[PDB]
């Protein structure tokens, strides 16, 4: 019977889930502003090249 | 009182979810006035006085005509279950027409699907293929997935 | 067994869990199992079968199961366990590289060795339903959701 009563459940999983998002964004926007500035520096070895 | 589909109810609990079992189960708890889950005519004309005022007496008593006298959750979870044995589940049948349409997208042509319907000993006929486009979005024709008929099937966005 | 007031064997979430269960469990909703309550739910939910002499538990808590009845009869069982969480916690002791596993000849010798001790056939009677691998790993992690939410 339990995984049906278990349906009777509270809401921690969707704020846990948005703290992930949160992190996850947060991280995601560093990587790419490190890349592009990479990128733009790689352009620049081009040039030197 | 009771009535016994154990066959019913042992499959039926298999086919669906336990967040599809928590709908069910939830709107049959809106369904009834009484705290132990006894489900009656007069519980039902209280919902419909909540959604859908001022039924005629023939409503109540052709629902009692499908559910015999006092119903508990489990029996009205499984006169639901008589009717949802063999649903295809939404997911599936959209994959299934993305899979089927040539745009690869599951868009579909008005007449394309009148066809694809009705022919070579599929049983569809003219005013059954109407019925849905009734259901369907605004053009029978018009590019969109098939999102929108397990939406409205459903009435369920998952 | 002791007389204590049934609530402090129980967290507000377990016995909760436990009264949604009963009002579940309880088939013609008088408040109480019967017998025929009790075949028609084991029916409902498992195979075709039926066995009466289950009726020769159902006897067991004594008159027809009120609530704090079924929880009592629950509760004497259930009494000496712990929650998921700390049963991880306690295999970590002893799972020192945090693995997620233990090996099953090691997890009979300190179960046999020390504390208030397990017999062999103890062990080889968890054995014969726990989780286990041909290579040796005792998957502990899985054993604690067997030992809860499983028994299949
Ligand atoms: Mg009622
Ligand atoms: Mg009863």
């Amino acid at each position: 019977v339990k995984p049906l009563l278990q349906v009777s459940r509270q809401e921690e999983e969707m704020m846990a889930k948005e703290e992930e998002l949160v992190k996850v964004r947060e991280k995601q926007l560093a990587a790419e502003n490190r890349l592009t500035e990479m990128e733009t520096l790689q352009s620049q070895l081009m040039a030197e090249k | 009182t009771k009535k016994r589909p154990q066959r019913a109810t042992s499959n039926v609990f298999a086919m669906f979810d336990q967040s599809q079992i928590q709908e069910f189960k939830e709107a049959f708890n809106m369904i009834d006035q009484n705290r132990d889950g006894f489900i009656d005519k007069e519980d039902l004309h209280d919902m419909l006085a909540s959604l859908g005022k001022n039924p005629t007496d023939e409503y109540l008593d052709a629902m009692m005509n499908e559910a015999p006298g006092p119903i508990n959750f489990t029996m009205f979870l499984t006169m639901f279950g008589e009717k949802l044995n063999g649903t295809d589940p939404e997911d599936v049948i959209r994959n299934a027409f993305a899979c089927f349409d040539e745009e690869a997208t599951g868009t579909i042509q008005e007449d394309y699907l009148r066809e694809l319907l009705t022919t070579m000993g599929d049983r569809f006929t003219d005013e059954e293929v109407d019925e849905l486009y009734r259901e369907a979005p605004i053009d029978k024709k018009g590019n969109f997935n098939y999102i929108e008929f397990t939406r409205i099937l459903k009435h369920g966005a998952k």
